[PDB]
């Protein structure tokens, strides 16, 4: 029986075919489109397309607008007719 | 756990795989390289079959081995044909189709 106890407790050891099977083809999958992904992810250009539109980098125009009526940058003709009226 | 100790396999080539483009699935590719493996793996084993034959063919047939065993010797080389994976030293007279 020593034998037969053996034989037992090794087949409990091991893994089962199907399960190793399962998770070989659900890790390969996972790894193929996560590696996809990745390419993608890394093809885009350092430069974005819209950054020149972006709020961030158009930050000079909505100051100069705000500002522009400082006498420091005034047209001439603006400060005339504010006068005259 | 392992359910007991006899080997499982599907003798039938993985579906949804392209022999045109057979690196487009990995999953595909490497059960249909493991399909061929086991594959060449029962033909060896079926040129070992014939071979122990042979063998005890000869044993049992004293100086008219010859004759007796013709067919069995002929079975053994046209089986053992295409068993390599890497026998292209071998001469095609007795390793090619």
């Amino acid at each position: 029986f020593i034998m037969e106890f053996a034989e037992n407790l090794v087949l409990k050891l091991m893994e089962d075919p199907k399960e190793r099977d399962r998770r070989f083809r659900e890790h390969v999958y996972r790894v193929k489109d996560r590696c996809e992904k990745t390419k993608e992810m890394w093809s885009y250009p350092m430069r974005p397309y819209g950054f020149w539109t972006f709020e961030r980098h158009n930050s000079q125009l909505a100051w100069d607008a705000q500002i522009s009526q400082v006498p420091g940058r005034r047209d001439p003709y603006d400060d005339l007719l504010q006068h005259y009226s | 756990g392992r359910k007991k100790g006899y080997v499982e396999f599907d003798e039938s080539p993985p579906d949804d795989f392209d022999p045109a483009n057979p690196y487009k699935d990995p999953v595909a590719m490497l059960e249909m390289r493991e399909y061929i493996v086991r594959e060449k793996w029962i033909q060896i084993e079926k040129a070992k079959i014939i071979r122990e034959k042979l063998r005890w063919c000869y044993r049992i047939e004293g100086v008219n081995h010859l004759q007796k065993c013709r067919h069995l010797v002929n079975q053994y080389l046209e089986s053992t044909r295409g068993i390599g994976w890497g026998k292209d030293g071998r001469h095609p007279s007795l390793h090619a189709p």
